[PDB]
Protein backbone atom coordinates (compact mmCIF):
# COMPACT_ATOMS: atom_id res chain seq x y z
CA UNK A 1 0.00 0.00 0.00
CA UNK A 2 2.26 2.81 1.20
CA UNK A 3 5.89 2.72 0.72
CA UNK A 4 6.98 5.50 3.02
CA UNK A 5 5.66 3.54 5.98
CA UNK A 6 9.27 2.74 7.06
CA UNK A 7 10.93 6.27 6.05
CA UNK A 8 8.13 8.30 7.79
CA UNK A 9 8.37 6.02 11.17
CA UNK A 10 10.56 8.36 12.66
CA UNK A 11 8.07 11.11 12.08
CA UNK A 12 5.23 9.57 14.37
CA UNK A 13 6.41 11.68 16.93
CA UNK A 14 3.77 10.29 19.46
CA UNK A 15 4.87 6.94 18.85
CA UNK A 16 8.72 7.27 18.99
CA UNK A 17 8.79 10.54 21.10
CA UNK A 18 5.95 9.85 23.30
CA UNK A 19 6.14 13.32 25.48
CA UNK A 20 6.41 16.74 25.49
CA UNK A 21 8.43 18.51 23.07
CA UNK A 22 8.43 22.35 24.53
CA UNK A 23 8.07 21.62 27.73
CA UNK A 24 8.55 17.77 28.42
CA UNK A 25 7.17 16.25 31.79
CA UNK A 26 5.70 13.43 30.80
CA UNK A 27 6.62 10.78 33.45
CA UNK A 28 5.62 10.50 37.34
CA UNK A 29 8.52 9.90 40.16
CA UNK A 30 8.35 8.55 43.67
CA UNK A 31 10.92 9.94 46.37
CA UNK A 32 10.18 9.47 49.74
CA UNK A 33 6.55 10.01 49.70
CA UNK A 34 6.77 13.25 47.06
CA UNK A 35 5.78 13.34 43.61
CA UNK A 36 7.57 14.65 40.86
CA UNK A 37 6.95 15.11 37.01
CA UNK A 38 10.16 14.03 34.98
CA UNK A 39 10.97 14.89 31.47
CA UNK A 40 10.62 11.59 29.24
CA UNK A 41 11.01 11.76 25.54
CA UNK A 42 12.23 8.72 23.99
CA UNK A 43 14.34 11.47 21.70
CA UNK A 44 16.61 14.35 21.72
CA UNK A 45 15.14 17.99 21.16
CA UNK A 46 18.16 19.60 18.97
CA UNK A 47 18.62 23.58 19.60
CA UNK A 48 16.26 23.62 22.72
CA UNK A 49 17.58 25.44 26.00
CA UNK A 50 15.92 27.82 28.62
CA UNK A 51 15.81 31.36 28.99
CA UNK A 52 16.22 32.85 32.10
CA UNK A 53 13.73 35.69 32.12
CA UNK A 54 15.69 39.64 33.40
CA UNK A 55 19.04 37.52 34.64
CA UNK A 56 22.31 37.80 32.43
CA UNK A 57 22.79 34.17 34.13
CA UNK A 58 22.85 30.97 31.33
CA UNK A 59 20.55 28.35 32.40
CA UNK A 60 23.62 26.20 32.40
CA UNK A 61 25.81 27.95 35.03
CA UNK A 62 25.00 25.41 38.06
CA UNK A 63 22.66 25.80 40.92
CA UNK A 64 23.33 28.58 43.43
CA UNK A 65 25.13 26.84 46.45
CA UNK A 66 26.43 27.99 49.32
CA UNK A 67 26.80 31.83 49.80
CA UNK A 68 25.61 32.23 46.12
CA UNK A 69 22.84 34.49 45.74
CA UNK A 70 20.04 32.47 43.84
CA UNK A 71 19.79 34.72 40.56
CA UNK A 72 23.28 34.26 40.16
CA UNK A 73 23.17 30.62 39.67
CA UNK A 74 21.32 28.60 36.89
CA UNK A 75 19.95 25.17 36.11
CA UNK A 76 22.88 22.72 36.16
CA UNK A 77 24.27 20.21 38.68
CA UNK A 78 26.80 21.66 41.35
CA UNK A 79 30.44 20.77 41.17
CA UNK A 80 31.74 17.54 42.73
CA UNK A 81 35.02 16.37 43.46
CA UNK A 82 35.44 14.60 41.08
CA UNK A 83 33.78 16.79 38.80
CA UNK A 84 30.75 14.75 37.26
CA UNK A 85 28.77 17.67 35.27
CA UNK A 86 29.83 19.27 32.59
CA UNK A 87 32.08 16.30 31.42
CA UNK A 88 33.60 15.94 27.92
CA UNK A 89 32.22 13.45 25.77
CA UNK A 90 36.08 11.45 26.04
CA UNK A 91 35.81 12.23 29.79
CA UNK A 92 32.75 10.72 29.53
CA UNK A 93 34.18 7.36 27.45
CA UNK A 94 37.20 7.53 29.50
CA UNK A 95 35.26 7.32 32.83
CA UNK A 96 32.69 4.38 31.13
CA UNK A 97 36.23 3.05 29.58
CA UNK A 98 35.10 -0.26 31.60
CA UNK A 99 31.34 -0.15 30.60
CA UNK A 100 30.27 -2.50 27.70
CA UNK A 101 27.25 -1.31 27.53
CA UNK A 102 27.69 2.75 27.87
CA UNK A 103 30.92 2.95 27.16
CA UNK A 104 30.35 3.14 22.81
CA UNK A 105 26.88 4.93 23.28
CA UNK A 106 26.14 7.82 21.07
CA UNK A 107 27.16 10.80 22.90
CA UNK A 108 23.71 12.17 23.57
CA UNK A 109 22.27 8.75 24.52
CA UNK A 110 26.09 8.68 26.74
CA UNK A 111 25.25 12.18 28.29
CA UNK A 112 21.55 11.11 29.18
CA UNK A 113 22.61 7.66 30.89
CA UNK A 114 25.36 10.09 32.64
CA UNK A 115 23.12 12.54 33.72
CA UNK A 116 20.44 9.38 35.24
CA UNK A 117 23.69 7.71 37.18
CA UNK A 118 23.86 10.55 40.09
CA UNK A 119 22.54 7.93 42.67
CA UNK A 120 23.49 4.17 42.86
CA UNK A 121 20.52 2.03 44.28
CA UNK A 122 17.04 7.06 43.68
CA UNK A 123 14.24 7.41 40.97
CA UNK A 124 15.10 11.24 40.32
CA UNK A 125 17.08 10.91 36.81
CA UNK A 126 18.47 14.51 35.60
CA UNK A 127 17.52 15.51 31.79
CA UNK A 128 20.91 16.86 30.73
CA UNK A 129 21.81 19.05 27.81
CA UNK A 130 24.58 18.25 25.77
CA UNK A 131 26.79 21.10 23.77
CA UNK A 132 28.03 19.64 20.08
CA UNK A 133 30.79 22.84 20.27
CA UNK A 134 32.50 21.68 22.96
CA UNK A 135 30.69 18.64 22.96
CA UNK A 136 29.95 19.23 26.59
CA UNK A 137 27.10 17.14 28.66
CA UNK A 138 25.49 19.82 31.19
CA UNK A 139 23.43 17.40 34.10
CA UNK A 140 20.71 19.66 35.03
CA UNK A 141 20.09 19.69 38.99
CA UNK A 142 16.65 21.66 37.77
CA UNK A 143 14.03 19.60 35.69
CA UNK A 144 11.77 22.31 35.68
CA UNK A 145 11.52 23.94 31.98
CA UNK A 146 9.12 27.16 31.97
CA UNK A 147 8.01 29.41 34.85
CA UNK A 148 5.91 32.47 33.39
CA UNK A 149 3.48 33.97 34.87
CA UNK A 150 12.79 33.41 38.87
CA UNK A 151 10.90 33.50 35.44
CA UNK A 152 12.23 31.45 32.73
CA UNK A 153 10.76 29.69 29.55
CA UNK A 154 11.78 27.41 26.99
CA UNK A 155 13.11 28.07 23.70
CA UNK A 156 15.16 27.46 20.59
CA UNK A 157 17.43 30.83 20.60
CA UNK A 158 19.58 31.16 18.01
CA UNK A 159 22.88 30.77 20.11
CA UNK A 160 21.48 27.14 21.33
CA UNK A 161 21.80 25.75 18.06
CA UNK A 162 24.32 23.50 19.33
CA UNK A 163 22.23 22.65 22.33
CA UNK A 164 20.29 19.62 22.20
CA UNK A 165 17.74 18.92 25.23
CA UNK A 166 17.58 14.93 26.33
CA UNK A 167 15.39 13.31 29.06
CA UNK A 168 16.33 10.68 30.78
CA UNK A 169 14.83 8.14 28.29
CA UNK A 170 16.53 9.03 25.14
CA UNK A 171 17.10 6.13 22.83
CA UNK A 172 20.11 4.78 21.99
CA UNK A 173 19.12 4.69 18.44
CA UNK A 174 17.90 7.70 17.97
CA UNK A 175 19.94 8.59 14.82
CA UNK A 176 17.35 5.85 13.13
CA UNK A 177 13.77 6.54 14.66
CA UNK A 178 14.06 10.35 15.57
CA UNK A 179 14.06 13.21 13.47
CA UNK A 180 16.81 15.33 12.69
CA UNK A 181 17.78 16.61 9.91
CA UNK A 182 15.39 18.74 7.71
CA UNK A 183 14.31 17.96 4.14
CA UNK A 184 15.55 19.82 1.51
CA UNK A 185 12.70 19.71 -1.77
CA UNK A 186 10.77 17.39 0.41
CA UNK A 187 7.03 18.44 1.47
CA UNK A 188 5.03 16.07 4.57
CA UNK A 189 2.16 14.88 3.19
CA UNK A 190 -0.46 12.50 3.78
CA UNK A 191 -0.88 9.11 1.70
CA UNK A 192 -4.08 8.48 0.44
CA UNK A 193 -5.39 5.58 -2.30
CA UNK A 194 -2.07 5.28 -3.50
CA UNK A 195 -0.84 8.98 -4.27
CA UNK A 196 0.92 11.17 -1.49
CA UNK A 197 -1.64 14.24 -0.90
CA UNK A 198 -0.84 17.40 0.52
CA UNK A 199 -2.05 18.09 4.17
CA UNK A 200 -6.07 19.21 4.01
CA UNK A 201 -5.45 22.15 6.90
CA UNK A 202 -2.24 24.15 7.93
CA UNK A 203 -1.38 27.06 9.86
CA UNK A 204 0.31 29.14 8.33
CA UNK A 205 2.71 32.17 9.83
CA UNK A 206 5.23 34.23 8.28
CA UNK A 207 9.05 33.41 9.08
CA UNK A 208 12.00 34.38 7.13
CA UNK A 209 14.09 31.39 7.05
CA UNK A 210 13.87 27.87 8.12
CA UNK A 211 15.17 28.58 11.45
CA UNK A 212 12.75 30.92 12.27
CA UNK A 213 9.87 28.28 10.79
CA UNK A 214 11.56 25.46 12.85
CA UNK A 215 11.35 27.70 16.05
CA UNK A 216 7.75 28.92 15.58
CA UNK A 217 7.12 25.10 15.52
CA UNK A 218 8.66 24.39 18.59
CA UNK A 219 6.63 26.97 20.33
CA UNK A 220 3.92 25.66 19.36
CA UNK A 221 4.62 21.74 19.99
CA UNK A 222 3.44 18.97 22.52
CA UNK A 223 3.44 20.67 25.80
CA UNK A 224 3.45 19.27 29.22
CA UNK A 225 2.75 22.54 31.43
CA UNK A 226 -0.27 23.40 33.15
CA UNK A 227 -2.69 13.26 32.60
CA UNK A 228 -4.68 16.08 32.32
CA UNK A 229 -1.47 18.01 31.42
CA UNK A 230 0.57 15.09 29.97
CA UNK A 231 0.54 15.77 25.95
CA UNK A 232 1.93 12.04 25.41
CA UNK A 233 3.38 13.45 22.14
CA UNK A 234 0.16 15.52 20.47
CA UNK A 235 0.24 18.75 19.17
CA UNK A 236 1.66 21.02 16.33
CA UNK A 237 4.76 19.70 16.10
CA UNK A 238 5.57 19.33 11.75
CA UNK A 239 5.90 22.50 9.48
CA UNK A 240 6.58 22.65 5.94
CA UNK A 241 8.56 25.85 5.18
CA UNK A 242 8.04 27.34 1.99
CA UNK A 243 11.10 29.60 1.41
CA UNK A 244 9.72 31.41 -2.12
CA UNK A 245 6.61 32.60 0.05
CA UNK A 246 8.60 32.28 3.58
CA UNK A 247 5.55 29.98 4.63
CA UNK A 248 5.59 27.96 7.95
CA UNK A 249 2.39 25.92 7.50
CA UNK A 250 2.51 23.94 10.89
CA UNK A 251 0.31 20.67 11.38
CA UNK A 252 -0.12 18.29 14.58
CA UNK A 253 -1.07 15.13 12.65
CA UNK A 254 1.58 12.93 11.67
CA UNK A 255 2.78 13.02 7.88
CA UNK A 256 2.88 9.83 6.12
CA UNK A 257 4.47 10.52 2.77
CA UNK A 258 6.40 13.19 0.90
CA UNK A 259 5.84 15.48 -2.04
CA UNK A 260 8.77 16.27 -4.05
CA UNK A 261 8.25 20.12 -4.24
CA UNK A 262 12.07 22.20 -4.68
CA UNK A 263 10.63 24.81 -2.91
CA UNK A 264 9.75 23.59 0.75
CA UNK A 265 11.79 22.44 3.61
CA UNK A 266 10.15 19.52 6.03
CA UNK A 267 11.06 20.37 9.97
CA UNK A 268 9.38 19.21 12.89
CA UNK A 269 9.70 20.24 16.64
CA UNK A 270 12.37 17.82 17.33
CA UNK A 271 14.48 18.42 14.45
CA UNK A 272 17.60 20.45 13.96
CA UNK A 273 16.89 24.49 13.32
CA UNK A 274 19.09 24.61 10.47
CA UNK A 275 20.44 21.49 9.57
CA UNK A 276 19.17 19.77 6.22
CA UNK A 277 19.59 16.62 3.74
CA UNK B 1 17.84 17.42 46.94
CA UNK B 2 15.15 17.02 49.63
CA UNK B 3 14.75 17.26 52.69
CA UNK B 4 11.84 15.93 55.25
CA UNK B 5 11.26 15.19 58.68
CA UNK B 6 9.99 11.51 59.12
CA UNK B 7 7.79 11.51 61.31
CA UNK B 8 5.88 14.85 59.66
CA UNK B 9 3.56 15.04 62.72
CA UNK B 10 5.07 16.59 65.57
CA UNK B 11 2.25 15.57 68.30
CA UNK B 12 3.43 14.44 71.86
CA UNK B 13 1.96 14.11 75.28
CA UNK B 14 3.73 15.20 78.43
CA UNK B 15 6.20 12.71 80.26
CA UNK B 16 6.53 10.72 76.16
CA UNK B 17 9.60 10.63 74.23
CA UNK B 18 10.08 12.24 70.94
CA UNK B 19 12.53 10.63 67.73
CA UNK B 20 12.34 12.92 64.88
CA UNK B 21 14.49 11.92 61.91
CA UNK B 22 15.70 14.59 59.14
CA UNK B 23 16.15 12.53 56.00
CA UNK B 24 17.88 13.95 53.14
CA UNK B 25 17.14 12.50 49.52
CA UNK B 26 20.01 13.46 46.77
CA UNK B 27 22.32 14.09 49.72
CA UNK B 28 25.44 15.81 47.78
CA UNK B 29 29.20 15.14 49.46
CA UNK B 30 29.22 18.83 50.11
CA UNK B 31 25.92 19.23 51.98
CA UNK B 32 25.42 18.83 56.31
CA UNK B 33 22.41 18.32 58.02
CA UNK B 34 21.45 20.97 61.16
CA UNK B 35 18.66 20.91 63.24
CA UNK B 36 16.99 24.01 65.30
CA UNK B 37 14.72 24.41 68.06
CA UNK B 38 12.19 26.51 68.38
CA UNK B 39 14.20 29.48 70.38
CA UNK B 40 16.43 28.96 67.34
CA UNK B 41 19.74 27.58 69.15
CA UNK B 42 21.53 25.46 66.99
CA UNK B 43 21.08 21.80 68.63
CA UNK B 44 24.46 19.52 68.77
CA UNK B 45 24.68 16.07 69.37
CA UNK B 46 25.85 16.92 73.45
CA UNK B 47 23.01 14.31 74.82
CA UNK B 48 20.55 17.49 76.79
CA UNK B 49 16.96 16.56 77.16
CA UNK B 50 17.28 17.69 73.09
CA UNK B 51 20.18 16.54 71.01
CA UNK B 52 20.86 14.93 67.95
CA UNK B 53 22.11 11.99 66.38
CA UNK B 54 24.10 11.52 63.05
CA UNK B 55 23.96 9.67 60.13
CA UNK B 56 25.76 9.87 56.43
CA UNK B 57 22.88 11.59 54.96
CA UNK B 58 20.47 11.53 58.01
CA UNK B 59 19.82 13.71 61.12
CA UNK B 60 17.55 11.66 64.07
CA UNK B 61 16.48 14.42 66.69
CA UNK B 62 15.89 13.16 69.66
CA UNK B 63 13.27 15.27 72.21
CA UNK B 64 10.53 14.19 78.75
CA UNK B 65 8.10 16.27 76.97
CA UNK B 66 7.46 19.35 78.89
CA UNK B 67 4.77 21.37 77.90
CA UNK B 68 6.85 24.26 76.73
CA UNK B 69 9.55 21.94 74.97
CA UNK B 70 7.36 23.12 71.61
CA UNK B 71 8.40 24.57 65.52
CA UNK B 72 11.57 22.76 65.23
CA UNK B 73 13.41 23.31 61.99
CA UNK B 74 15.95 20.76 59.90
CA UNK B 75 18.37 22.81 57.16
CA UNK B 76 20.73 21.56 54.60
CA UNK B 77 23.74 23.80 54.24
CA UNK B 78 26.91 23.88 52.62
CA UNK B 79 29.76 25.78 50.68
CA UNK B 80 29.06 23.47 47.32
CA UNK B 81 25.64 22.28 48.65
CA UNK B 82 22.66 23.74 46.34
CA UNK B 83 20.61 26.36 47.80
CA UNK B 84 17.44 24.79 46.36
CA UNK B 85 15.71 21.56 46.23
CA UNK B 86 14.70 19.75 42.71
CA UNK B 87 11.66 21.21 43.22
CA UNK B 88 13.11 24.86 43.37
CA UNK B 89 12.22 24.37 46.96
CA UNK B 90 14.12 25.51 50.38
CA UNK B 91 16.48 23.12 51.41
CA UNK B 92 14.90 22.97 54.69
CA UNK B 93 11.95 21.01 56.89
CA UNK B 94 10.04 21.68 59.44
CA UNK B 95 8.21 19.91 62.19
CA UNK B 96 5.48 21.30 65.03
CA UNK B 97 5.53 19.55 67.75
CA UNK B 98 2.16 19.61 70.04
CA UNK B 99 2.26 18.40 73.35
NA1 LIG C 1 11.11 5.62 -0.38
Amino acid sequence: GNPWTEYMAKYDIEEVHGSGIRVDLGEDAEVAGTQYRLPSGKCPVFGKGIIIENSNTTFLTPVATGNQYLKDGGFAFPPTEPLMSPMTLDEMRHFYKDNKYVKNLDELTLCSRHAGNMIPDSNYKYPAVYDDKDKKCHILYIAAQENNGFCFRPAKDISFQNYTYLSKNVVDNWEKVCPRKNLQNAKFGLWVDGNCEDIPHVNEFPAIDLFECNKLVFELSASDQPDRYKSHGKGYNWGNYNTETQKCEIFNVKPTCLINNSSYIATTALSHPIEVE
Amino acid sequence: LQVDIVPSQGEISVGESKFFLCQVAGMLPTCEISWFSPNGEKLTPNQQRISVVWNDDSSTLTINANIDDAIYKCVVHGPQCPRLTWSLGLPEATVNVKI
